[PDB]
């Protein structure tokens, strides 16, 4: 193919059912219902016309640029949109649902793959997944029909709500003694010009009471009786609902007003909420029916591990394609590990070396391990490694891992073929038994061969009722220690647990349940290489108190395999977890399905059941689940998760095509300019970029979807003229749209995003959700150091959208609006000068207070989390004074950091004083650095937990556990508090 | 005799860097460090045991030493030389194993400018590497999707060679019936269209071909990358390892240096 557009007309060759076959010109733009029909009218110039049917009997077939043999059943599609690998079009019968194969193709756009290629596929597991998985999508669909329409508007519209009701007392004295102030809107006339009616309400009124204030107010001369007022009432309480004036938010469900995540902004950033009174039908009105049919592909002895009396054994053959300079390094060898999680089970052991240019082995290797102590959740962790010497030197060449036990509890048996994967970028250890298990389906990669024992049958994993019974059997053969238990139980997920620890934990453990967040410590206290210790956990955890969500989701990181403990961690979210926190923790509990042994999990059907039944989260379910599935280490789980929840999703699907099918347009626009087109400069790149963007086919696909960002936020048409590609970074697009919303200017009119392309973006969402986290907890605490999480989203392969702050600049911009004091050097007092200038009068002193403030609070999370690489143009601050970072590219100091704050910002904490430092204000803002450091330190456990389960992502910056050790130091958690200020405080202080 | 001057006592090193001097080390290797609390009298022994890192807390209470309440060595020396000379299963009977291998502590403008060559070479070979792993996942990228459009080519050709099959199927007996009738004109179309459809597949087998070819080539270019870069990760960790002892060496006199070297 190779073409970016197709000319105006083409000729395409159209093969017809008898032997003839006709070149037809026809326009770029022409449907398949006029190509078909101008075919059969062509086709009687040629022979054998007599054969051919009606067009009524045909569909076309064609081959795609994917290689799919697609069948083009909707001939409503355009040619130019068919992605076609060449011109041509075969005419065939059609056969098979029309259904399934038109669903199926908008759905291989949308995950971006074929979706036939899941039906050709070998591995059972594979086709027990999509078979089985089903059934979550069917208690979804149910679920969200069930009370239609109103189940279906909480479906798309879910209430965006805080977790609890009770505001925060800092939050609680901006209010009017309880009461806040707001103005509903009404739509009056077909020219559409509103009507206002401000109330004031108490604070935790629910939307139905407000809608009854509503209308007591406009009925209040209307001399009404106690009983007919009430009649009012009840029928604009059963006939309007309330939305958020300029986007697509509605209050659906009686929660108290100030726990809509929009008016608690409003009283913490004191707005005035303007709400639109809409009738509930139509908002109705536009959630068109779905439905989830159920698919095609929905249809259509042994003795157990305990009795195998020998030591486990695995033999290592040959390997193949393995590329390894034979005159450079000596030989190579087959380095390999019984794995728990992290944990081998037992030592290392490698085969003999080999020359480079016969990897034959031949090898029987055996494990210091008792085949029945095997843990269900124990794997196989291999890799072909070279040495070189003159110190001798070794480094992998390639891995792989393999799950000794499959889906179906059976160990694994007979030879079996592995295909490796590449090391890693900078990974230096041997083996990586983090990485997913699996082999590698691209060609030509070094292919290793195993065998493994077969103990005349098929052996299964005993069931739960034998290992119970083992535990019985086995378990037959104070104040100082509570006080160890609650000291042991306060430590971070990643402090030392010495061996005097661990077997006085495991020594205790049936006291320990008294107090069961101890449950992490005590799982690595046990010696999983025995299958005694293993039994009678598994009886400790069939019965243990539920923890805190954001506790359980540590059992969910790669140090806890086992499906037992998994299984309780998913049973405390999916009865614990709210969806406002399960939104906010999303992208750590999609990581973690990579470290799932099996497709078929607890986890991935809580997840799935969760982004069913809530479209808010289903959304970044999808986006996450999408902007990984170039890796091929995880394209397949994530492929057919993909499929399963676009083929339930509903009508969601087509609004989720539209953006992929903007950020395509995007991808390769900004792909000519970022790696073809690099000759050219700005000037000559912006005159090409609005010829672009002149198009109709791109202004069609480019306007009118929602924003990846935030679907609640429509983007309409653009606005071409204040569209640029910035100069900065990578050459980021800046793209401004503007907002359809009825009620736009009560919110914003413009929506500006930045698309970026070629650096990754990963970085930022955790950074930025973390920022976001330890601003929560701030507020929560007393202390208003407001910070500015703005919208990231990673799309793709170092590709995403940035949500622009409005009026806001950085700290170089403001340096040149000022002038030279020093030899060529900007004053100093720049930046103050511009927030007196943009604050005159009473105003001045909020934006010190919002800047020393905001300062104070990213001074630390830089600090804490080793944002290095702090200048001038990554920093910046509002016209409001609120301060802010942005490029969140490093972290945890990845260079082969200091507490930073520079004069600039000294002058405007000190309202221009020249004794900065030894100013009041100063003072006061190094008390609110040292508050909020704290309160940090002691809520450190889920910061590292985040962290830690986020490990297998890829991200170069944590590949191993070592790495989280940087957020260890910063907070100091091996010492006091006492400690950690004094190292906070030093830290400060050493920067001045 | 004294535990400063031991080999196997390294101070205030962190857990993390006992981890890097016990990868991948046989049993019985251990070292002994100031605990990470760095609080004055505790130590902690770190010692290999089944691929995996130990760590056995040395308590002090009152001058004397020891791993449980029991202390009752005089100092964390003889302590460690007690369980080099006997199997730790004497405290613990699952630890039978004894220290059988301490991690020894050790194996000036001069040495500043050999760390800045040092370093110098390390820092190019870095980007030496660096530039092969771009240009290794870009071959990658261009692999994969020649890959598919090869399937693609065979799809189409599969497409087109069934349409030979069916031409050849119902033109038979109409030609057949044509010929007879001396009917040479309606022949000659079927041949005409016949010999434009052998003309475009045969058209399109050259495409794959040349696919193939260009495929191929690019395939061993990809592995060459693969051999040149295996050659040059482990004397990368080299450069690395030199430098590293060069900084800390001048690191004990010449703080200034390294301050302004690089």
């Amino acid at each position: 193919w190779g073409i970016h557009l197709m000319p105006p007309r083409i000729l395409v060759e159209c093969l017809l059912p008898n032997g003839m076959i006709v070149t037809l010109e026809c326009l770029r733009e022409a449907t398949l219902i006029t190509i078909k029909h101008e075919l059969f009218k062509e086709a009687r110039k040629y022979p054998l016309h007599q054969l051919l049917q009606d067009e009524s009997s045909y569909i076309f077939v064609s081959v795609t640029q994917e290689a799919e043999r697609e069948e083009f059943f909707d001939e409503t599609r355009r040619l130019c949109d068919l992605r076609l690998f060449q011109p041509f079009l075969k005419v065939i019968e059609p056969v098979g649902n029309r259904e399934e194969k038109i669903l199926n193709r908008e759905i291989g756009f949308a995950i971006g793959m074929p979706v036939c290629e899941f039906d050709m596929v070998k591995d059972p597991e594979v086709q027990d997944f999509r078979r089985n998985i089903l059934n979550v999508c069917k208690e979804a669909v149910d679920l969200r029909d069930l009370n239609s329409p109103h189940s279906r508007a909480m479906y798309v519209y879910p209430p965006n709500v805080e977790s609890s009701p009770e505001l925060p007392k800092h939050i609680y004295n901006k209010l009017d003694k309880g009461q806040i102030i707001v103005v509903i809107w009404v739509i009056v006339s077909p020219n559409n010009d509103k009507q206002k009616y401000t109330l004031k309400i108490n604070h935790d009124c629910v939307p139905e009471q407000v809608i009854a204030e509503a209308i007591r107010k406009k009925t209040r001369s209307m001399l009404l009786s106690s009983e007919q007022l009430k009649l009012c009432v009840l029928e604009y309480q059963g006939k309007y609902i309330l939305k958020v004036c300029g986007c697509d938010e509605y209050f659906l469900e009686k929660y108290p007003l100030s726990q809509y995540k929009y008016i608690r902004s409003c009283i913490m950033l004191g707005r005035m909420p303007n709400l639109m009174l809409m009738a509930k039908e139509s908002l109705y009105s536009q959630l068109p029916m779905d439905c989830f049919t159920m698919p095609s592909y929905s249809r259509r002895s042994t003795k157990s591990l305990w009795v195998i009396n020998s030591a486990l054994r695995i033999k290592i053959l040959c390997a193949t394609y393995v590329n390894v300079n034979i005159r450079d390094i000596d030989k190579i060898y087959v380095r390999t590990g019984i794995y728990h999680g992290g944990e081998p089970l037992c030592d290392n052991v490698n085969t003999q070396r080999v020359p480079c240019s016969n990897p034959r082995w031949n090898e029987w290797l055996n494990y210091d391990i008792y085949i029945p102590d095997l843990p269900r959740a124990a794997r196989l962790c291999l890799s072909i490694c070279s040495v070189k010497g003159r110190k001798e030197e070794h480094c992998p060449l390639a891995w792989g891992n393999i799950n000794l036990f499959d889906y179906t509890d059976t160990l694994v048996s007979g030879k079996m073929a592995l295909n490796l994967w590449p090391v890693p970028h900078g990974l230096e250890d041997l083996l990586n038994p983090i990485g997913v298990t699996g082999s590698n389906p691209n060609k030509e990669t070094p292919c290793l061969e195993l065998e493994f024992d077969w103990f005349s049958s098929v052996v299964k994993f005993p069931d739960m009722s034998v290992i119970e019974e083992h535990a019985n059997w086995s378990v037959s053969r104070r104040e100082n220690d509570k006080e160890q238990l609650k000291a042991i139980s306060t430590r971070d997920p990643l402090s030392e647990i010495t061996e005097q620890e661990k077997d006085f934990l495991w020594s205790h453990r049936h006291y320990c349940v008294t107090i069961p967040e101890i449950l992490p410590k005590l799982l690595l206290s046990v010696k999983w290489n025995s299958r005694d210790e293993v039994a009678q956990m598994y009886c400790l955890v069939k019965d243990w108190p539920p923890i805190k969500p954001e506790q359980a989701m540590e059992l969910l990181d790669c140090n806890y395999p086992d499906p037992m403990v998994r299984g309780f961690a998913v049973r405390c979210l999916e009865k614990y977890l709210t969806d406002d926190k399960l939104s906010q923790y999303l992208i750590q509990l999609v990581q973690v399905l990579k470290y799932e042994q099996y497709l078929d999990n607890l986890l991935v059907r809580f997840l799935l059941k969760k982004a069913l039944t809530n479209q808010r989260i289903g959304h970044f379910f999808f986006w996450h689940l999408k902007s990984e599935m170039h890796n091929k280490t995880v394209s397949q789980r994530f492929g057919l998760l993909l499929e399963s929840y676009c083929r339930a999703c509903g009508m969601y699907l087509k609004h989720l095509n539209r953006q992929v099918e903007a950020m395509e347009k995007l991808i390769n626009l900004t792909d000519i300019l970022k790696q073809e087109k690099k000759d050219e400069t700005q000037k000559v790149q912006m005159k090409f970029l609005v010829e672009q963007m002149r198009r109709p086919d791109f202004m069609d696909a480019l306007q009118g979807f929602l924003s990846p960002l935030n679907p609640a936020h429509q983007l309409g048409n653009l606005r071409l003229e204040e569209c640029r590609i910035m100069s900065s970074a990578k050459r980021p697009l800046w793209l401004n749209w503007e907002n359809p919303d009825i009620m736009s200017e009560l919110l914003f009119q413009n929506n500006e995003i930045i698309f970026k392309n070629g650096d990754d973006l990963r970085q930022d969402m955790l950074t930025l959700q973390i920022i976001r986290i330890m601003e929560n907890i701030w507020q929560n605490q007393g202390l208003d150091l407001r910070m500015l999480p703005y919208g990231c989203l990673s799309i793709g392969d170092c590709v995403g959208l940035i949500e622009v702050v409005r009026n806001s600049h950085t700290i170089m911009q403001i340096q040149c609006k000022g002038g030279l004091k020093g030899a060529l050097q900007f004053n100093s007092h720049t930046l103050h000068q511009w927030l007196k200038d943009k604050n005159k009068g009473e105003i001045y002193d909020a934006a010190i207070d919002l800047f020393t403030r905001s300062c104070a609070g990213y001074c630390v999370a830089t600090f804490i989390l080793g944002i290095g690489d702090r200048h001038n143009s990554n920093i910046m601050v509002k016209d409001d004074g609120q301060l802010f970072h942005i490029d969140f590219g490093h972290f945890l100091d990845h260079k082969k950091v200091p507490f930073v704050l520079t004069q600039d910002f000294l002058i405007v904490i000190s309202k221009g004083a020249q004794e900065c430092t030894k100013t009041r204000e100063f003072e006061r803002f190094q008390e609110m650095c040292y508050k909020a450091y704290l309160a940090i330190r002691q809520h450190a456990n889920l910061f590292i937990n985040l962290f830690s389960m986020m490990l297998g992502s890829g991200m170069p910056e944590l590949q191993s556990f070592d790495d989280i050790a940087y957020i260890r130091k910063t907070l100091a958690l091996d010492k006091t508090e006492q400690e950690a200020l004094e190292y906070f405080m030093k830290q400060m202080n050493d920067a001045r | 005799m004294s535990l400063q001057d031991a080999e196997w006592y390294w101070g205030d090193i962190s857990r993390e860097e006992v981890n890097e001097k016990l990868r991948d080390t046989a049993d019985g290797t251990f070292l002994v460090r100031d605990a990470s609390t760095k609080m004055h009298g505790d130590y902690t022994l770190t010692l290999r045991k089944g691929g995996n890192n130990k760590l056995i807390k040395i308590f002090h209470r009152d001058g004397k030493y020891g791993f449980s309440d029991p202390l009752t060595f005089s100092s964390v020396v003889e302590l460690i030389n007690h369980y080099r000379n006997e199997s730790l299963a004497q405290y613990n009977p699952k630890l039978d194993v004894k220290l059988l291998y301490p991690v020894s502590k050790y194996q000036i403008e001069a040495v500043g400018k050999k760390l800045h060559e040092y370093n110098t070479q390390f820092q190019e070979k870095s980007r030496e590497y660096d530039r092969l792993y771009e240009e290794y996942t870009r071959t990658s990228q261009e692999i994969q999707m020649k890959r598919t459009a090869i399937e693609a080519f065979n799809e189409t050709i599969k497409i087109f060679e069934e349409q030979c099959q069916t031409q050849e199927r119902y033109s038979k007996e109409y030609i057949e019936k044509f010929k007879r009738e001396g009917n040479e004109k309606e022949i000659q179309r079927i041949m005409h269209n016949y010999d434009k459809l052998k003309s475009r597949i045969s058209e399109i087998i050259d495409s794959r071909r040349r696919l193939e070819e260009d495929l191929k080539k690019q395939a061993a270019e990809y592995r060459e990358i693969d051999k040149r870069m295996n050659s040059i990760k482990p004397d990368l960790i080299q450069l690395r390892k030199t430098r590293d002892q060069y900084l800390m060496w001048l690191t004990q006199k010449g703080v200034r240096q390294k301050k302004l070297n690089e």
